[PDB]
RNA sequence: CCCGCACAAGCGGUGGAGCAUGUGGUUUAAUUCGAUGCAACGCGAAGAACCUUACCUGGUCUUGACAUCCACGGAAGUUUUCAGAGAUGAGAAUGUGCCUUCGGGAACCGUGAGACAGGUGCUGCAUGGCUGUCGUCAGCUCGUGUUGUGAAAUGUUGGGUUAAGUCCCGCAACGAGCGCAACCCUUAUCCUUUGUUGCCAGCGGUCCGGCCGGGAACUCAAAGGAGACUGCCAGUGAUAAACUGGAGGAAGGUGGGGAUGACGUCAAGUCAUCAUGGCCCUUACGACCAGGGCUACACACGUGCUACAAUGGCGCAUACAAAGAGAAGCGACCUCGCGAGAGCAAGCGGACCUCAUAAAGUGCGUCGUAGUCCGGAUUGGAGUCUGCAACUCGACUCCAUGAAGUCGGAAUCGCUAGUAAUCGUGGAUCAGAAUGCCACGGUGAAUACGUUCCCGGGCC
């Protein structure tokens, strides 16, 4: 139920429930459950508190949640402080990976700012 | 002994060998049920024999290459029809009336220059 | 067209050209096998809820959704008059089947087979959006009964 | 066995060239398998025909490569002599394999 | 195309022929799994020092009649425009207008 | 509208190719380029010899060039001396041993290229375009053309506004694929720029 | 004259439709119908036969133009017995004035005629051969009479100057003497030798046609 | 990125200018057009004046820059806003 | 009075979202040039990291990068060093050939003149050529004749009829030409011939694999034929053309699809493919180089792709294509890697080998209507490969991230059948770089009462 300082959904299959953790996608979720010897399709509600403790130990091997959030934040901060091209793109809120800005780039730019 | 018919439909060609028997149908070394999952495909194959009432009086040995499920079922139907008319020439008018004798000559129309497909034109804008 | 010039094959399970046409109306993207499975699933459910046969229970749903009359925008100077026209029998079925499918797609049940069985059972008892559209079409034809003869 | 593969862009040339090859071989105590008509390669080319723009204005061209296989079985020495002194039409590529 | 642009292509083809074997030998070392890190490093540095125009990727296929750098067809060695002109005069063997 | 090239559309139907060699992709572009250089050389060198058509064959490791000419004696020369000069140069260009054959054009008034070249020669010598066109048409029809069309386009008579003028006699059925339409073009390089000539000669069906 | 009115040369057309230029050859308006004056007719009919003899004894050509559904038969007999030429269906406008062109249709008929007899028809297809078969029949109805007539005519015997206004106008332009059966309802101006006559009754037509048959035949006899 | 089996790319001309600079302790900026060169550890402390298309932008190399290309620190496009 | 997806009847879209892409604009040192209503805007470009490249900044050259001629030295080359971003400059090794009348040569190099070269500089409104467009619309004309003082008319209008100035009939027209149709390619049926690399019906095997003897049947390959003509029949129609049915037939009324574009129109597009009159530059508007730019981003428009889910997502299992490409190429098998890939290394210039596995489908399971087990944008980290080189600015992979989006206002687009819709597959260009383009099959609809209306057009 409570893993990595968040409430994982009890009703969902374990493979999906563990993807509520920031830093656990489908692949890591499958690896955690494989390493714990828990089947993917077991609902979290159906697991014993012994099994939840094994899941906590497997999740602890990965960087997740606030630790991952701080790593990502630090990685962007590093770029922005360097003043490298990617850093400047982060600062300006423009695409960082070569994409066109003549059109699109709306994910980065946000909604259209009319003149 | 063995009455033959070639049948074709789209890009499929079927080789149908009909002998007196008890309603055996082999298609590419598989049963009709194994070869075609679709009941429409199975219906298409059985149509000629159901029409002439020889469903359990003939063994069919069929090979079929090319096209898809529906193409192959239609190729087979055309092949059975032609095999039946080699077996018994009086069946032609009944099979002709059912539409089974015709080689359905509808083929994929080629893609053309300036069109997205055969006829689908790119979207126009006034300006 | 300016110069006035296909034959549907009957469906495998039941031998109906009307149900073959129904599958075609339900079908999207050439996926006839998918459409066939939905219709035969829906008709099993419909035949189990009524005790009437699949085609018979289908015909009762069509009975209640088929329009007799509809309007046609027939422009005859100035404004355009909605003219009540008799719906010919093939178009009666066509509209009924289209409305049922349109209605079933709008419903909130899980699968289309269930949505469709519900709409067909609702059609049989005169309590769906398909029956409603027939009533809507009839009242607009009733409201423009003045403009027959056009 | 002498395998002769003939290629040409004209089928009338390739049919003349095979006719001569089956003639010379069958004269000279050889058993000729063929000519076998192997699949024609249709190589297609689509070009814009305007010097500028007009993307939908195009020509579609095709080079058909016709292909014939002749096999000379249990070839005589007279056979092999006569085949090499034949002179097929320019326009027919002749690949011999033994 | 300008005469100079045609001349640049001739230069690039000539250099690519001249250095082909040397470049291949250097890139074999750089690619090689079993080579030393020193030998791979030195080979990386050596491949830089060769003329850039010795790389085949520097060559642009140009129409052999006009020098046009766009619309090339490799079969003919010509731009689309010169293919069509030659095609219609019967100068490209086998080539005719296609329908199917 | 724009019209299909009359020669090109008839290429497997009633009209032969001018290059009749086979090649795989490896040699194909090289052969076209050598053919181009051979035709370029010969067209220039035999500008006064009334050359209609240069047919190129490549038998084995060689080139065979048939020069269709209205004036074969001038091409061949004095005991085949001039054609031997051509052969040596063609062999250098092609980079393979060359044979040059000379085919005679018996009727240069029915040869679209020679008619086109005749008109452009006259236009460069400031003959009135209408006179050149009319004689070309008259001569072809006298010598048994089933029809002829001549089109001349550009700054006719050194006019500022370019125009197209054409004359037709007889039938010139360009949509009939079995029609033996001899078609060719020429450019007159005048003091006011390029006048283009097009000649279509119909010589019956099939 | 007693036979002219037995034949019915006497009774002209109704008075409603008359041409006033034909009044000198109208004796009565008896019973709402103009009656042609035979005393004007017979002197004028014989001087027509006089000149037809003088033309036909110069050994020239007569063209029997009579293109109505009643005289088409007799003009195609009074020119065969006579050994002369006829037009018995639609006069093609420009037959004489555009003879240069219309002679090319004569030449095409003669090609098609040989093709029918030889059976180059049989060698060609159903579509092709039956098209040139029908083309033969169409050319024969129009130009069957004037096929063996490589030259503009020397006379133009006409029945009804009203119907053959085109033919007469053509003959007047080229300087060919017309010999028209000009009716009461018809213009005599262009005609050279006016024969005042009922131009419709088969029996009236046959009578004229036997006289012009003879006079030309007698021209050829001498 | 350049495959690890090939190692980091540096232009030989820059590599030798850096080696000379470090060996001499020369603190004059190294003028380069080699934007594509990887920043190596031995470049740390050098000013490298990297061409941006029209100017040589002084890049004082720090340890965090190692592994980046020099061109990353010399932006080539000038933009100050549309309504500026 | 007619026609055309013109409308109507339908089905699916666009317009809203994210992204791709083009354009405008703005910005910039430069964002190279061109295309601009339909008929510009995934257009020239069938593929901008460098190159390409035409632009910018800076570094450079001046008879020149690319020709011919002359003179004067030199074989050409191959090595290698320093400086330089490179262009290039300064060298140092090592050649000493090929024809030879033994005088010469002329191979390919400098170098010095100057006659010239050079120009993607300008004018598409000086042009050729090529192209778009009305429109594959059924038209447009001519000779001769005739009519009119004449511009002109007639033919070509009219009655029927046709997809069609198609055909018939009438007719001062008679004929003809260019268009229509046909001839061409492909597709649907059959026959003959040939039978490997394709094929396997019957045999004989057999390790179960057409695998091997064999067989030449069949599929198929591809040459040559046959076949469809309103030919036949009935009715209708003017004793017409034709039309409406019917038969037979694989196919039926132009069977389906393509190619094929009349006279002309828009001074339409292209002097940047090329060519070309004129003009202009000539130690520069030419030429070489490195780096940058063409990829910029308050924004507007066009064309697409991917979605928004349950007719679906995911997992597992498992069917059935066509077309095509390949030698500095396609690359199997095996091994290694989670994977992109890597390492070995067969085969194949191909009906043989390889790309290569079709996917939708089907079966079973799961999810249970949620911003989700929908979506997959964005961003972090780590990689792979091509390539001298992926910072600006590549594609791809892995882990993580998990945006907008709940079917889109006015308006607007495509499509009449193997079509639309949907599903994969291939190719050109190309080192690498497709959601574009061109092509290929699979599954496979709905609807058309009609011609009042909207748009374009034809005839009087
Ligand atoms: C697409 N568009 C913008 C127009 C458009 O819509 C259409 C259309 N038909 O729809 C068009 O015609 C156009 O495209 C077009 O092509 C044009 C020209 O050519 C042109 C031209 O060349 C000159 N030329 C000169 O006066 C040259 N000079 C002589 C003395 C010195 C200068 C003058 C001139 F007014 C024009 C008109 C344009 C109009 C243009
Ligand atoms: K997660
Ligand atoms: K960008
Ligand atoms: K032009
Ligand atoms: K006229
Ligand atoms: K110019
Ligand atoms: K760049
Ligand atoms: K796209
Ligand atoms: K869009
Ligand atoms: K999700
Ligand atoms: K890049
Ligand atoms: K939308
Ligand atoms: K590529
Ligand atoms: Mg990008
Ligand atoms: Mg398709
Ligand atoms: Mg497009
Ligand atoms: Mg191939
Ligand atoms: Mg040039
Ligand atoms: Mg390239
Ligand atoms: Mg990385
Ligand atoms: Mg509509
Ligand atoms: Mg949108
Ligand atoms: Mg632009
Ligand atoms: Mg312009
Ligand atoms: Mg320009
Ligand atoms: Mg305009
Ligand atoms: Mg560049
Ligand atoms: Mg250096
Ligand atoms: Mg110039
Ligand atoms: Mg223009
Ligand atoms: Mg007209
Ligand atoms: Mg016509
Ligand atoms: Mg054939
Ligand atoms: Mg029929
Ligand atoms: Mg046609
Ligand atoms: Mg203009
Ligand atoms: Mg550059
Ligand atoms: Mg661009
Ligand atoms: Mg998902
Ligand atoms: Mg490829
Ligand atoms: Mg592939
Ligand atoms: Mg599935
Ligand atoms: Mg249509
Ligand atoms: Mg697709
Ligand atoms: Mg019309």
């Amino acid at each position: 139920a409570r893993i990595a300082g968040i409430n994982i959904p009890d009703h969902k299959h374990a493979v999906i429930a563990l993807t509520s953790i920031y830093g656990v996608g489908k692949t890591r979720s499958k690896a955690i459950l494989a390493a714990a010897g828990i089947a993917e399709d077991v609902k979290i509600s159906e697991l014993s508190e012994g099994q939840i403790d094994t899941l906590r130990d497997e999740v602890a091997k990965f960087v997740v949640e606030g630790d991952l959030r701080r790593e990502i934040s630090m990685s962007i901060k590093r770029l922005m402080d360097l003043g490298c091209y990617r850093g400047l793109r982060h600062r300006r809120g423009l695409p960082v990976r070569g994409q066109r800005t003549k059109t699109n780039a709306r994910t980065r730019k946000g909604p259209r700012k009319p003149i | 002994n063995q009455y033959y018919g070639t049948g074709r439909r789209k890009s499929s060609a079927a080789r149908v060998f009909i002998k007196p028997g008890n309603g055996k149908i082999v298609i590419n070394q598989r049963s009709l049920e194994q070869y075609f999952g679709r009941e429409t495909a199975r219906m298409v194959v059985r149509q000629p024999l159901e029409l002439v009432d020889m469903v359990e009086k003939l063994d069919l040995y069929i090979t079929v290459k090319g096209g898809g499920i529906s193409g192959q079922a239609g190729a087979i139907r055309h092949g059975i029809t032609r095999a039946l008319m080699e077996y018994d020439e009086s069946l032609r008018s009944e099979l002709r009336k059912a539409g089974f004798v015709t080689r359905d000559a509808r083929q994929v129309e080629r893609k053309k220059v300036g069109l997205r497909k055969a006829r689908r034109r790119p979207q126009f804008s006034k300006r | 067209p300016r110069r006035r010039v296909r034959k549907i094959l009957p469906d495998p399970k039941f031998g109906s050209e009307l149900l073959a046409k129904f599958v075609n109306i339900l079908m999207v993207d050439g996926k006839k096998s998918t459409a066939e499975s939905i219709v035969y699933s829906a008709l099993e459910t419909l035949a189990q809820r009524s005790g009437k046969s699949e085609l018979e229970a289908f015909e009762v749903a069509l009975e209640n959704v088929r329009p007799t009359v509809e309007v046609k925008s027939r422009r005859v100077g100035g404004s355009t008059y909605q003219v009540p026209v008799e719906v010919r029998p093939v178009r009666r079925n066509a509209l009924a089947m289209r409305w049922i499918v349109e209605a079933a797609r709008k419903r909130g049940d899980k699968s289309m087979a269930l949505r469709l069985a519900n709409e067909l059972s609702d059609a049989a008892e005169n309590k769906g959006t398909a029956v409603k559209k027939r009533e809507d079409v009839h009242r607009m034809a009733e409201a423009n009964k003045a403009f027959a003869h056009y | 066995r002498i395998r002769i593969r003939l290629k040409a862009f004209d089928h009338r040339l390739i049919d003349q060239a095979t006719a001569e090859i089956v003639e010379t071989a069958k004269r000279t105590g050889a058993q000729v398998r063929g000519p076998i008509p192997l699949p024609t390669r249709k190589e297609r080319f689509t070009v814009l025909i305007s010097p500028h723009v007009n993307k939908d204005a195009r020509d579609q061209y095709e080079i058909r490569t016709h292909l014939r296989l002749v096999d000379i079985v249990e070839p005589t020495e007279k056979t092999v002599d006569a085949l090499m002194r034949l002179d097929l039409a320019a326009g027919v590529d002749v690949q011999i394999s033994l | 195309a300008k005469q100079s642009m045609k001349a640049r292509e001739v230069k690039r083809v000539a250099l690519a022929d001249k250095y082909f074997a040397k470049r291949a030998e250097l890139k074999a070392i750089i690619s090689d799994v079993n080579a030393s890190d020193e030998d791979r490093w030195n080979a990386v540095l050596k491949l830089q020092t060769l003329p850039r125009d010795s790389s085949p990727s520097r060559q642009r296929n140009r129409c052999r009649q006009t020098g046009r750098p766009h619309g090339f067809l490799r079969k003919f060695g010509l731009s689309r425009i010169k293919v069509r002109e030659a095609a219609m005069r019967g100068e490209i063997p086998g080539l005719k207008k296609a329908s199917w | 509208g724009q019209k299909v090239h009359p020669n090109g559309i008839r290429l497997g139907i009633v009209k032969p190719w001018n290059s009749t060699w086979f090649a795989n992709t490896k040699e194909f572009a090289d052969n076209l380029d050598s053919d181009f250089k051979v035709r370029q050389y010969l067209t220039k060198e035999l500008a006064k010899a009334s050359v209609s058509r240069i047919v190129i064959e490549r038998p084995a490791k060689s080139i065979r060039v048939t020069i269709h000419t209205a004036r074969p004696g001038i091409v061949i020369g004095k005991k085949g001396e001039d054609v031997e000069k051509l052969r040596k140069v063609v062999a250098d260009i092609a980079g393979v041993p060359a044979q040059i054959n000379i085919a005679e054009v018996r009727k240069p008034e029915l040869d679209a290229k020679l008619v086109a070249d005749s008109i452009t020669s006259q236009l460069e010598r400031r003959v009135m375009f209408r006179r050149a066109m009319k004689r070309a048409v008259q001569n072809a029809m006298r010598l048994g053309a089933k029809g002829i069309k001549v089109e001349v386009s550009g700054r006719l008579g050194g006019a500022e506004i370019a125009r197209t003028e054409w004359y037709r006699e007889g039938r010139v059925p360009l949509h009939t694929l079995r029609a033996d339409i001899d078609y060719n073009t020429s450019e007159a390089h005048t003091t006011y720029g390029v006048i283009g000539v097009k000649v279509w000669i119909f010589k019956g069906e099939i | 004259m007693r036979d002219m009115l037995k034949a019915g040369v006497h009774f002209g057309h109704q008075t409603r439709y008359w041409n006033p230029k034909m009044k000198p050859f109208i004796f009565g308006a008896r019973n709402k119908v103009h009656i042609i004056n035979l005393e004007k007719t017979v002197p004028m009919f014989n001087e027509a036969l006089a000149e037809l003899n003088k033309i036909a004894s110069r050994k020239g050509k007569i063209l029997f133009v009579g293109t109505k559904r009643a005289a088409s038969e007799a003009v195609k007999d009074a020119a065969l017995s006579c050994d002369q030429f006829f037009v018995n269906h639609r006069w093609l406008g420009g037959m004489l004035t555009n003879w240069k062109t219309v002679r090319q249709s004569i030449k095409r008929l003669k090609d098609l005629e040989t093709q029918s007899q030889d059976g180059t028809f049989d060698k060609l297809t159903k579509k092709e051969a039956l098209m040139r078969t029908r083309e033969l029949e169409k050319l024969e109805n129009s130009l069957g009479g004037i096929k063996d007539m490589g030259g503009l005519p020397d006379a133009l015997f006409v029945i009804d100057a009203d119907h053959e206004h085109i033919a007469i106008k053509e003959a007047n332009n080229l300087g060919i003497p017309v010999f028209a059966i000009v009716d009461t309802n018809s213009d005599p101006d262009g005609v050279d030798f006016v024969i005042p006559g009922n131009d419709d009754a088969i029996r009236a037509v046959t009578l004229y046609l036997g006289a012009v048959a003879a006079t030309v035949r007698e021209g050829r006899s001498q | 990125p350049r495959s690890l089996k090939k190692g980091p790319f540096i232009d030989l001309h820059l590599l030798k200018k850096v080696e000379k600079a470090v060996e001499s302790g020369d603190k004059k900026p190294l003028r380069t057009w080699s934007r594509r060169s990887t920043i190596f550890p031995n470049m740390i402390g050098l000013t490298i004046a990297v061409h941006n298309g029209r100017q040589h932008v002084p890049v004082f190399v720090t340890d965090e820059m190692v592994g980046h290309k020099l061109g990353e620190f010399a932006p080539t496009r000038t933009y100050r806003g549309h309504a500026a």
